């Protein structure tokens, strides 16, 4: 994967991630997901086919919840969510963050939780939606109290 | 509360069928395929109008409404018969399955009547509200102004002074008497820009079609004083002009006073206008009156503005712009003079002083006409 | 005659409205609780209506026995 | 924030120039202040305009 | 209490429609009788070439 970065491959990549499902459910949940993230967090990285980076990491996504894996399938929606952002999705990212946030509240999460609290006020804000996004930056301060050293998070915040 | 909604739909497809000629093909498929689904027999008195006497669906039609009816009656027999449950019951809520039941499937005159029968029956808080909110809803879809304008009454005067927090569920659909009626201007906005809606997608349509009543509305309402700190400034606005760009775009035009693009964008609403039941304005307030206020904030701040320029600045066809200007000076607004010999557009703005001075004889004389009549009512 | 204001009778303040001295969450204690004291605000947070038909009874008096903390 | 932000500015410096430059006229050619300005005659008079529309 | 039927009380006898049966408020131009305005502006749009 590391390789396929530096080179900037695509369809390799997206065999690999394909492939390697096997070894996936077969080590601690933990590693596997946390590789996950990182195999498609590098994938996302160079290659904007646009038309297919969505459709692979709803598979993803669909795949991570038929092997019961709720925080990577939590974790992959978050970045769909930026992703979102990213390519200046109108509702769908926010009825995706609402889903998120509703999954995660019950939970006791972080870092999602801020993640998601701070996408959900970056989009209000390109939406032009400031007291949302005050009121959803706000609560970010709120649950961001947690984590003492994220030395990005703490960045990405102010 | 959603029932009558998609009855709503069919009574605008209906509209859009018979009204405008020019939808008479896409019209009649929606008509079809929103009237053969719905039960629509009974309210099919209105439907014959357009397309034929009864599609073909008669018999098996007919006995899906008969039936389901004839269930229904034999329910209500039960309960008013075999059981004594009087007032605070299920009695109550059986009538409201009637209610339904002649609504959804029946014409408008049963459920009308079953309706008046346990509003007449039962004066609970809860009970008043609901039948109150069914006959208003009820009333906007057959479009008996009449039967809006007493219901609207009644909850504006009583209904709503007893419960609250339901005058907020409520209010987006009492302010639709004075949207689909000519008074668009203050009280209908005044009342319409809360952005509490009872269902999120609901009532009038949805919240899109909400938001586009609420554009209109502003539209006719006021120019540009602080409307920035009105509507702009709210951010579900922003976010829903988001969703509709052509609809952001006539409102940021009329906003940046762009007329260029404002003309076209404005034949654009009027004809989307025209495509809605919501057409009261046919000839008064569509685009003549926003050009009116669109006009005055023109030519204020000028003096003797240049037909020609003015012109190519609002559009072409420096003719069409100078026939507009005289059509809308001979109505009275447009505070201007033609100097047609040089093609110049002299204003006369009064002071401060002078228009309200005018404003203040004008009521003067008002008040004479009004203190001769009390004159004339003493003595006598 | 009956003097209309009544605040600067005996001074003891006076309206601190209208003017942002400290807004907020721009509070360096985060919450302590401060929910209670959002739930002390909901009733100027109108929703004073939405006591009632809910059924609730909304708090009266809110004592606050901590130190200058 | 990008480009709004230099809009906004753009749009404080116009107003500050024809602010500054407006207290002796009662009267002045609108031409004249665009030559001082240093810019076409449609912006500003289009500018001066938003400002006192 | 008479109704003074000695001035002439030639009674509407058309007893069809209200016209406007609404509370629509009419307007002295409001009456006029055009193809509304998104037709002539499309027929200037046309005169002018687009
Ligand atoms: N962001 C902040 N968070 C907490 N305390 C603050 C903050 N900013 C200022 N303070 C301090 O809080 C103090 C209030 O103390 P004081 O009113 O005397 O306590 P008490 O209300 O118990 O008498 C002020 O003196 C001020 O210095």
């Amino acid at each position: 994967g590391s390789l396929l970065a530096k080179t900037g491959q695509a369809a390799e990549l997206g065999g690999l991630l394909k492939y390697v499902r096997p070894f996936l459910n077969s080590i601690s949940k933990a590693k596997a997901a946390r590789l996950v993230r990182s195999l498609l967090d590098l994938f996302l990285d160079m290659e904007a086919a646009t038309g297919q980076e969505v459709e692979l990491c709803l598979e993803c996504i669909e795949w991570a919840k038929s092997e019961k894996r709720t925080f990577l399938r939590q974790a992959l929606e978050a970045r769909l969510v930026s992703l979102y952002f990213d390519t200046k999705r109108y509702q769908e990212a926010l009825h995706l963050g609402s889903q998120l946030l509703r999954e995660l509240k019950k939970m006791d999460d972080k870092a999602l939780l801020v993640e998601v609290q701070l996408l959900e006020s970056k989009t209000y804000h390109a939406l032009s939606n400031l007291p949302k996004a005050r009121a959803a930056l706000t609560s970010a301060r709120t649950t961001a109290n947690a984590i003492y050293c994220p030395p990005k998070l703490q960045a990405t915040l102010d | 509360g959603l029932p009558k909604n998609p009855d709503l739909r069919i009574a605008q497809l209906r509209f859009l069928l018979s009204l405008p000629e020019h939808r008479g093909d896409a019209a009649v498929r929606d008509e079809l395929m929103a009237a053969v689904r719905d039960n629509n027999m009974a309210p099919y008195y209105e439907a014959l109008c357009k397309s034929l006497d009864w599609q073909i669906d008669v018999d098996l039609l007919n006995k899906m409404k008969k039936a389901n009816e004839d269930e229904l009656k034999r329910l209500d027999e039960e309960l008013e018969d075999a059981e004594k449950n009087l007032g605070e019951s299920e009695i109550r809520d059986a009538m409201m399955a009637k209610a339904e039941y002649l609504c959804r499937i029946g014409d408008k005159e049963g459920a009308l009547t079953a309706f008046r029968k346990t509003y007449d029956k039962t004066v609970a808080l809860g009970h008043r509200l609901d039948i109150v909110f069914y006959l208003l809803r009820i009333g906007l879809f057959y479009m008996d102004n009449d039967l809006i304008t007493r219901n609207t009454e009644k909850a504006k005067s009583l209904i709503e002074e007893g419960g609250d927090w339901d005058r907020r569920n409520r209010l987006k659909v009492y302010q639709g008497l004075y949207c689909v009626a000519i008074r668009d201007f203050k009280q209908a906005a005044e009342l319409f820009l809360d952005t509490v809606s009872t269902f999120t997608s609901y009532e009038l349509m949805d919240y899109k079609t909400f938001v586009t009543y609420t554009v209109y509305v502003s539209m006719i309402a006021l120019e540009r004083p602080d409307l920035r700190e009105k509507v702009i400034k709210g951010a579900e606005i922003l976010e829903v002009l988001h969703s509709l760009p052509a609809v952001r775009q006539y409102l940021f035009s009329l906003y940046e006073c762009r007329y260029s693009v404002f003309f076209q964008s404005l034949a654009v609403v009027e004809q989307e206008m025209k495509k809605d039941w919501l057409f009261a304005p046919h000839y008064r307030y569509y685009v003549r009156e926003m050009r009116i206020h669109a006009y005055s904030q023109l030519l204020e701040s000028y003096r003797s503005l240049t037909l020609g320029y003015m012109a190519e600045a609002f559009g072409v066809g420096v003719e069409f712009i100078d026939q507009e200007l005289s059509r809308f000076i001979a109505a009275g607004r447009l505070h201007c003079k033609i100097d047609k010999v040089n093609e110049i557009v002299e204003t006369n703005r009064p002071d401060s002083k002078n228009w309200q001075y005018q404003e203040t004889i004008k009521k003067g004389d008002l008040l004479l006409n009004r203190v001769q009549k009390l004159s004339r009512v003493i003595n006598m | 005659d009956v003097l209309p204001p009544e605040a600067d009778s005996s001074i003891m303040m006076l309206t601190s409205d209208q003017k942002p001295d400290v807004m907020y969450a721009d509070i360096g204690g985060m919450d302590i609780q401060k929910q209670e004291v959002r739930e002390a605000v909901e009733l100027p947070l109108t929703h004073f209506e939405l006591y009632k038909q809910i059924g609730i009874d909304p708090p009266r008096g809110v004592l606050m026995y901590g130190p200058p903390g | 924030i990008i480009s709004t932000h230099l809009a906004k500015l753009y749009d404080n410096l116009l107003e500050q120039n024809l602010i500054r430059v407006i207290e002796p006229f009662s009267r002045v050619q609108i031409e004249h202040i665009s030559s001082l300005i240093k810019l076409s005659k449609a912006d500003v008079e289009r500018k001066l305009s938003q400002m006192i529309l | 209490d008479d109704e003074f039927e000695e001035f002439p009380a030639e009674d509407w006898a058309g007893l069809d429609e209200d016209e406007d049966a609404h509370v629509w408020e009419d307007n002295w131009d409001d009456d006029n009788v055009e193809d509304d305005f998104s037709n002539q502006l499309r027929a200037e749009l046309e005169k002018h070439g687009y």
